[PDB]
């Protein structure tokens, strides 16, 4: 009031949301109103201590205007720091974000005995980010199936790298599985596309990966090969 | 000198997922100073690279986090 | 040069894929997972090939060679939440923690 009346109109915001703090609650909604409609609840809470609810509450609100938009993982943190876990009472990983998916499947139980829903949509965020780490516990939970996993590991491509996730025929055949086959395939795509690319003559990532993906194709009968595309490496030599 | 200027370089994401980390335990004080003197170390040396000419280092390496700005 | 090449086609015996087995020379988490599963002699039931991998890779400063062998091996999650803690790896330790319920170590020595 009063007191208030003078900081605000001075603008002494910080000053006036201290005294409708140390005034009662009957300011909460509007101190809150007025921290969070201008995105002041951010240094009201730094002032604030974690000694009450109005504290997480705080922190809800700042999650929950953060969560919009951003990928920003303290957002969905924030916005995870009250609910049924520490993991918000909805799944904030909805916010788009697969760093708090990761964080959900990393912690905590969620009702769900296998959780098969979450693991789906998680195969589907990384196939849509691109990242081939849905080949393990990502996989191994809600698709605990070995073949299923070397399926969607042979969709990802990693193979290139002996990933041999049939353990050398613990559950099925390389070439029934296609795995020698899609191997050579992408081998030979590849092998195309280094020769069209030294065509155009960085490129330092394969001066080794290949170098080492190399075994690849070594470990199968196709040794002549090697060199066959070791050219195209060969050929950056000179430049 | 280039030599430890690209051994300072390398610890960027590290510190970035290390200061979430410990801001779980709400511990933002100390990874707020981590992050001051990480920054004064990065301003120290870009500042100096223009005297002493010779490596170019990343501009896009993120090491900064809002609750811990 | 007991090394890749040497132990490789070993297990390949030249240039077939797999015309020989039973002999790895180091086993850098691929020859020897290839020489114990391809012909297989011992399974992880005789975990002294997690012993060993675990071991060496560990001091190659890898320790994840650990966090993946041990999932095979027994539950000894816990020796791999120290090690994951000793390399940075903060969320699989966190995984390790949150499934096999492992919680009175959430803060003792982490944080």
């Amino acid at each position: 009031y009063q007191r208030f009346t003078i900081d605000k109109y001075l603008k002494r915001y910080e000053k006036a949301i201290g005294h409708l703090s140390k005034c009662g609650p009957e300011y909460f909604p509007e101190c809150l109103n007025l921290i969070k409609d201008k995105n002041l609840y951010n240094e009201a809470l730094k002032l604030y201590s974690p000694s009450s609810q109005q504290y997480q509450d705080i922190s809800i609100a700042y999650g929950e205007h953060l969560m919009q938009e951003h990928m920003y993982e303290p957002a969905g943190l924030m916005f995870a720091r009250c609910g049924a876990h520490e993991k918000a009472l909805s799944a904030f990983l909805t916010c788009g974000n697969w760093k708090q998916a990761l964080c959900v499947a990393a912690q905590l139980n969620f009702t769900k005995d296998q959780l098969v829903g979450l693991g789906r949509t998680l195969a589907g965020k990384l196939v849509e980010q691109r990242k081939h780490i849905d080949a393990a516990m990502v996989l191994e939970e809600c698709a605990q199936d070995y073949e299923e996993a070397v399926l969607l590991l042979l969709e990802g491509a990693a193979w290139e790298e002996a990933l041999r996730l049939v353990y050398k025929y613990n559950r099925l055949d390389i070439i029934e599985t296609n795995v020698k086959p899609s191997i050579l395939e992408a081998q030979k795509n590849y092998m195309a596309f280094l020769d069209s690319q030294t065509a155009t003559f960085n490129t330092e990532n394969l001066k080794d990966e290949v170098y080492h993906i190399l075994k690849v194709l070594f470990l199968f009968e196709f040794d002549e090969q090697g060199r066959e595309l070791q050219k195209a490496f060969e050929d950056t030599l000179q430049l | 000198l280039s030599e430890v200027v690209q051994n300072t370089e390398n610890l960027k994401d590290e510190v970035y997922h290390i200061l979430k980390v410990l801001f779980l335990f709400e511990f933002d004080e100390q990874g707020r100073e981590l992050q001051k003197a990480f920054e004064d170390t990065l301003q120290l040396m870009e500042r100096s690279l223009p005297e002493i000419w010779p490596p170019k280092i990343n501009r896009r390496t993120q090491w900064k986090l809002s609750l811990l700005d």
